């Protein structure tokens, strides 16, 4: 039909930095192109329409240009809030309307190490047959971390799941929860417990119990 | 305060049919393109169809054309997405949107899940702390998505991390919401998880305690 | 020169318009012309029609208006019907024949109670009713 190829997959920058995103079309479109921003849990926001026309309320740092099959989007002075996914879209009365694959934008940041917590399974969940134990990593950069569970006393693995938040809009950091689930009895016999974290921000990995 | 609000999103069996509705508030119809745009979990946006309120003319995407159809009630400022022969690939959040090429207005979206699994309500367990300290609520073993969590009915937003849910081995979603607060305030101020699971119509408030 | 004062429909010079404007050497009143050659009859009976013989007046709803007014009551310049910018819409001439949707001329293709309106060139205002006097006024 109509193919909108959007490149690259992801781009990174620090505050004040500049980022450029490309959209290229299988057919001509004649300045009928639009740029959208989307943060997780939210609908997209209209940034650019036509190819250059800036929707009201939107900072001038956002720059749209192009024509025929070549389009570009440049965020010039970059704030923490710009961290989102951005999409190129072309829509015409008929036929059709199509989006790009999107492009993820990360904010480069001063390295920050996570604040580590560890949580007890509640009495109530223990009344039931199961027991989950969570380890919390808070506000850290960069995204990459290593978490490993051990207690009484080693390498309990294949039974954990981890979820990671999106990058914060204010401090450009991430956070992550790792959860280890086991039957009641297994954990039940054992008493104290511990989680282990390896991150660029920390000198030697941290164990919280 | 011009709004778009979607409804109808629920859990459906494959091969069945479903009808989503978008209602607009605070503006004339009129005069506009109404498009539906969906987004599968963790994927990109996919436009799927539009209707011109005035024209009555509809256009559908190839991924959808055979089985979906769009209608309107201008008098009631409402658009109907009527879906049939649903497959697993249709599982997504569906957005009612104002426009075709220029989309100034979006709904928050309604989540459609095409599955043979049954609706299960979440169990809420307190994540108890042990200066600044973290505490949480654990929303476990629910299906389908999604679950919204707030703290003290929206009074507490600062430093709150509600994690993206993960599909467990059991086939049920699980999620954690956490918050950093002063340790001193553990005895005095009252912290409650406000958990809402719309697909089950489940609402739970749970006072987390040390 | 005198082409300025003509409702020109393209694809359908100054000497022609001038000699039509003066009615110099004409056995009638020159209501229209093509670029040249003249007529004592317009399309209502490159084409150029005299705005004196284009009724700048309407009845109630004004479904058969065809003037050249292109301003809103707020005084905003109308957006061309060919353009989707700033505002996109389903009002192509192929969907609407004889209703005359060209340039940015005020129009009322569906006999709205508002009378003729236009799409503004202001992005924030999609469409506004053009201020047009009725004959009865």
């Amino acid at each position: 039909e109509l193919d909108l190829t959007q490149t690259p997959s992801s781009v990174s920058a620090a505050v004040g930095g500049t980022v450029t995103i490309n959209c290229q079309a299988s057919q001509s479109v004649s300045n009928l192109l639009a740029w959208y921003q989307q943060k997780p849990g939210q609908p997209p926001k209209l940034l650019i329409y036509g190819a250059s026309n800036l929707e009201s309320g939107v900072p001038s740092r956002f720059r749209g240009s192009g024509s025929g099959t070549e389009f570009t989007l440049t965020i010039s002075g970059m704030k923490a809030e710009d961290a989102a996914t951005y999409y190129c879209q072309s829509g015409y009365y008929s036929a059709g309307a199509t989006f790009g694959a999107g492009t993820n934008v990360e904010i480069k940041r001063t390295v920050a190490a996570p604040s580590v917590f560890i949580f007890p399974p509640s009495d109530e969940q223990l009344k039931s047959g199961t027991a989950s134990v969570v380890c919390l990593l808070n506000n850290f950069y960069p995204r990459e971390a290593k978490v490993q569970w051990k207690v009484d006393n080693a390498l309990q693995s294949g039974n954990s799941q981890e979820s990671v938040t999106e990058q914060d809009s204010k401090d450009s950091t991430y956070s992550l929860s790792s959860t280890l689930t086991l039957s009641k009895a297994d954990y039940e016999k054992h008493k104290v417990y511990a989680c282990e974290v390896t991150h660029q921000g920390l000198s030697s990995p941290v164990t919280k119990s | 305060q011009q709004q778009l609000v979607e409804s109808g999103g629920r859990l459906v069996n494959p091969g069945e049919s479903l009808t989503l509705t978008c209602k607009a508030s605070g503006f004339t119809f009129s005069t506009y393109y109404m498009s539906w745009v969906r987004q599968a979990p963790g994927k990109g946006l996919e436009w799927i169809g539009y209707i011109g309120t005035s024209s009555g003319t509809t256009y559908y995407a190839n991924s959808v054309k055979g089985r979906f159809t769009i209608s309107s009630d201008n008098a009631q400022n409402t658009v109907f997405l009527q879906m049939t022969s649903l497959t697993d690939s249709d599982t997504a959040t569906y957005f009612c949107a104002r426009g075709l090429g220029r989309i100034n207005l979006w709904g928050p979206g309604t989540l459609v899940t095409v599955s043979s699994a049954s609706t299960k309500g979440p169990s809420v367990f307190p994540l108890a702390p042990c200066s600044t300290a973290a505490l949480g609520c654990l929303v476990k073993d629910y299906f389908p998505e999604p679950v919204t969590v707030s703290w003290n009915s929206g009074a507490l937003t600062s430093g709150v991390h509600t994690f993206p849910a993960v599909l467990q081995s059991s086939g049920l979603y699980s999620l954690s919401s956490v918050v950093t607060v002063p340790s001193s305030s553990l005895g005095t101020k009252t912290y409650t998880c406000n958990v809402d699971h719309k697909p089950s119509n489940t609402k739970v408030d749970k006072r987390v305690e040390s | 020169n005198t082409i300025h004062e003509f409702k020109k429909s393209a694809k359908t010079a100054d000497q022609c318009a001038n000699r039509c404007t003066r009615n110099k050497g004409l056995p009638f009143t020159c209501k229209a012309f093509v670029f040249c050659l003249w007529f004592p009859f317009n399309s209502m009976s490159d084409l150029y029609e005299n705005k004196d013989y284009i009724r700048n007046c309407i009845i109630g709803k004004g479904g058969s208006y065809k003037g050249t007014v292109s301003i809103t009551k707020s005084g905003i310049k109308c957006q061309p019907w060919s353009s989707m910018i700033p505002h996109e819409h389903s009002f192509l001439p192929s969907s609407y024949r004889g209703k005359d949707l060209q340039e940015n001329y005020c129009r009322n293709p569906r006999g709205e109670e508002g009378g003729p309106w236009c799409f503004t060139s202001n992005p924030e205002v999609r469409y506004e009713v053009c201020d047009i006097p009725q004959c009865s006024e």
